[PDB]
C-alpha cells in the first residue's frame, strides 16, 4: 500500500481546509485508514480513523470540527477540518490501522502534508 | 544480443542518473565517466536496482546475462530494453508507470513475473510466456484475462482491478494460490475446476454464491473481505481452513464455521452478528475479529483459552468479563461499547494494547499492574446518571477515578456549574433536561499514553 498526502496549506484561525490521501493498491478499500499528525518536538498524534463501513474515531481535540471520510472508487482518504485554531499546526499524515482508535508501534505514515494555522 | 566492440563509458550505456550510478558500483568502477567492457557487463546475472527513482533502463540491453532483476518502486514506463534478454527467468518491476509490456513477448525463459500497482490494461503481451509459475498483475487496469487461458504452470497469480469474466482460468488447474481482489467479480463458478487451490483471497469484489467453493477442500487460507456474502453454509465443507477473513459482509448465521477447528485466526468485523455461540468451539482461535457487530452476551469467548488478539469494536457489549479467562491477551480492543467495570481485565497481564475508548468507564484501578502496554485508548468515555428531580439547585457526586484510585475533579461543568470534591453543584435558571460535566487527564500505563476522559449526562425530571 502507497500513500500520498496533499492540501496542505495555510489558513486563519476560523477557517476550513481539506487535505487529502491517495493510495495504490487493492488493500486501502478493506483497511481501516487514519489520519495523524505532529508539531515538531510533540508526539504524534491520531486524530481520525475510519472503517471500511464507515465508523469513525475523533480524537477529544477534534471531535465536533473535523470530518474524515473516504472514497474506495478513487482509492483517497479525506479529512476536512473546520474551525482551525493554530494549535491545529502540524505535519498530516495518512496509514492503514490495526484499531480504529489508537495507532499501533510501527504504523507506516510515510511523507505527510503541512498545515498551518495563523492567529 | 546487444554489444560494444570498444570500451565505453557507463553512463553513455546507462543514461538514467540514477540507474549508471547503480550500475558504476555493481561493475566496480570509481566514477559514471569510467568506461566499461563487454566482458565487464557479461559479468552481470542479477540487478537489484529497487526505489532509487530510476525513470529509464536504456542500457540494461547490453547486460545480455542477466536472469534475475528488480526494478520495483521506480519511475518505470518503457521496458523496451528488456525486449531482447532472453535469459531473464525472474523480474520486479511493482509500483511503477508501465502501461506498454509489449516488450515482454518473447521471454519465454520467465517464470516470474511481478508487475503489481502500474497502468497495465492489455495483457495480450503475457499470452505465450507459458513457463510462468508466478504472474503478479493486481493493481492494474486489467478488464479482460483472456491472454491467461494458456499460461498452464501457474501455481500463484494476482489481477485487477477491473475484471468481470474468470472463465479464462478454468484451465489452470496448477493453481495453487489466487488474488482476484478488488475486480468487478459476481460469478466464482469458474473457481470449483482449481482444486489444488491451497489460498483464495478474493476482497471488495461483488460475490454472493459461494456454491462453487464447496470442492476446494485444500484451501487452507480464505478471504471474501468487502463482498455481499450472507449464507456461508458452504464454508463447512472446508476443513482444513486455518485462516478465514469474511470481513465488510451481511452475515448473521455463523453455524457453518462451528465445525471448523483447525481455524486459527477468524476474521468477522462488519457483519451482522448477534449471537457468537456457534464460535465456542473453534479452541485453536488465536485472533478473532468481531468488530462492528450487534454483539452483546460475548460469554462464548471464555472458551477460547488460545485467544491472542481480540477486537470488539463498534458493538453493544456492556459486560466484557467473559475475556478474564484469556491469559494469552495480548491485544484487546473494544472502543465505542458499553463496559462500565473493567475488574476483569486486572490479571490480564500479557496484554500490550488495550483500546477501551468510547465506553462508560470510570474506575481505572483495576488496570494499574498491566505493565506490558505499549499503545493505549481510553479517551471519550460516556455514561448517563439515573434522574434526580429538577430543581434550581442540584447537586450530585463524582466517582471518576485515575489508575492511582484518586478522584479526578471536572475538566467542564455544563450551566456554569462548579466543583467542590467531590460534588458537582449547578445554580439552574429554569428547566433543562439534562445536565453535564467532562473530565480529561492524561493516563500512562506501562509505556502507553492516552486520554482519559468523558462526558456524565444527569437527567433531570420535570
Ligand atoms: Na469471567
Ligand atoms: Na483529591
Ligand atoms: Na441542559
Amino acid at each position: 500500500l502507497q500513500l500520498v498526502e496533499s492540501g496542505g496549506g495555510l489558513v486563519q484561525a476560523g477557517g476550513s481546509l481539506t487535505v487529502s490521501c491517495a493510495a495504490s493498491g487493492s488493500a486501502f478499500s478493506v483497511n481501516v485508514m487514519g489520519w495523524s499528525r505532529q508539531a515538531p518536538g510533540k508526539e504524534r498524534e491520531l486524530v481520525a480513523g475510519i472503517t471500511r463501513r464507515g465508523n469513525t474515531y475523533y480524537a477529544d481535540t477534534v471531535k465536533g470540527r473535523f470530518t474524515i471520510s473516504r472514497d474506495n472508487a478513487k482509492n483517497t482518504l479525506y479529512l476536512q477540518m473546520n474551525s482551525l485554531k493554530p494549535e491545529d499546526t502540524a505535519m498530516y499524515y495518512c496509514a492503514a490501522l490495526a484499531d480504529i482508535a489508537t495507532m499501533g508501534p510501527n504504523d507506516y505514515w510515510g511523507q505527510g502534508t503541512q498545515v498551518t494555522v495563523s492567529g | 544480443s546487444a554489444t560494444i566492440t570498444q570500451d565505453t563509458p557507463i553512463n553513455q550505456i546507462f543514461t538514467d542518473t540514477a540507474l549508471a550510478e547503480k550500475m558504476k558500483t555493481v561493475l566496480g568502477k570509481t566514477n559514471v565517466t569510467d568506461t566499461v567492457s563487454q566482458t565487464d557487463l557479461d559479468q552481470v546475472t542479477t540487478l537489484q536496482a529497487d526505489r532509487l527513482g530510476i525513470k529509464s533502463i536504456d542500457g540494461v540491453e547490453y547486460l545480455n546475462n542477466l536472469t534475475q532483476i528488480n526494478f520495483s518502486n521506480n519511475q518505470l514506463t518503457d521496458i523496451t530494453p528488456l525486449k531482447n534478454l532472453t535469459k531473464l527467468v525472474d523480474i520486479l518491476m511493482n509500483n511503477n508507470q508501465i502501461a506498454d509490456i509489449t516488450p515482454l513477448a518473447n521471454l519465454t525463459n520467465l517464470t516470474g513475473l511481478t508487475l503489481f500497482n502500474n497502468q497495465i490494461t492489455d495483457i495480450d503481451p503475457l499470452k505465450n510466456l507459458t513457463n510462468l509459475n508466478r504472474l503478479e498483475l493486481s493493481s492494474n487496469t486489467i478488464s479482460d484475462i483472456s491472454a491467461l487461458s494458456g499460461l498452464t504452470s501457474l501455481q500463484q497469480l494476482s489481477f485487477g482491478n477491473q475484471v468481470t469474466d474468470l472463465k479464462p482460468l478454468a484451465n489452470l488447474t496448477t493453481l495453487e494460490r489466487l488474488d482476484i481482489s478488488s475486480n468487478k467479480v459476481s460469478d466464482i463458478s469458474v473457481l470449483a475446476k482449481l482444486t489444488n487451490l491451497e489460498s483464495l483471497i478474493a476482497t471488495n469484489n461483488q460475490i454472493s454464491d459461494i456454491t462453487p467453493l464447496g470442492i476446494l477442500t485444500n484451501l487452507d487460507e480464505l478471504s471474501l473481505n468487502g463482498n455481499q456474502l450472507k449464507d456461508i453454509g458452504t464454508l463447512a465443507s472446508l476443513t482444513n481452513l486455518t485462516d478465514l477473513d469474511l470481513a465488510n459482509n451481511q452475515i448473521s448465521n455463523l453455524a457453518p464455521l462451528s465445525g471448523l477447528t483447525k481455524l486459527t485466526e477468524l476474521k468477522l468485523g462488519a457483519n451482522q452478528i448477534s449471537n457468537i455461540s456457534p464460535l465456542a468451539g473453534l479452541t485453536a482461535l488465536t485472533n478473532l475479529e468481531l468488530n462492528e457487530n450487534q454483539l452483546e452476551d460475548i460469554s462464548p469467548i471464555s472458551n477460547l483459552k488460545n485467544l491472542t488478539y481480540l477486537t470488539l469494536y463498534f458493538n453493544n457489549i456492556s459486560d466484557i468479563s467473559p475475556v478474564s479467562s484469556l491469559t494469552k491477551l495480548q491485544r484487546l480492543f473494544f472502543y465505542n461499547n458499553k463496559v462500565s467495570d473493567v475488574s476483569s481485565l486486572a490479571n490480564l497481564t500479557n496484554i500490550n494494547w488495550l483500546s477501551a475508548g468510547h465506553n462508560q468507564i470510570s474506575d481505572l484501578t483495576p488496570l494499574a499492574n498491566l505493565t506490558r502496554i505499549t499503545q493505549l485508548g481510553l479517551n471519550d468515555q460516556a455514561w448517563t446518571n439515573a434522574p434526580v428531580n429538577y430543581k434550581a439547585n442540584v447537586s450530585i457526586p463524582n466517582t471518576v477515578k485515575n489508575v492511582t484510585g484518586a478522584l479526578i475533579a471536572p475538566a467542564t461543568i455544563s450551566d456554569g456549574g462548579s466543583y467542590t470534591e467531590p460534588d458537582i453543584t449547578w445554580n439552574l435558571p429554569s428547566y433543562t433536561n439534562e445536565v453535564s460535566y467532562t473530565f480529561s487527564q492524561p493516563v500512562t500505563i506501562g509505556k502507553g499514553t492516552t486520554t482519559f476522559s468523558g462526558t456524565v449526562t444527569q437527567p433531570l425530571k420535570a
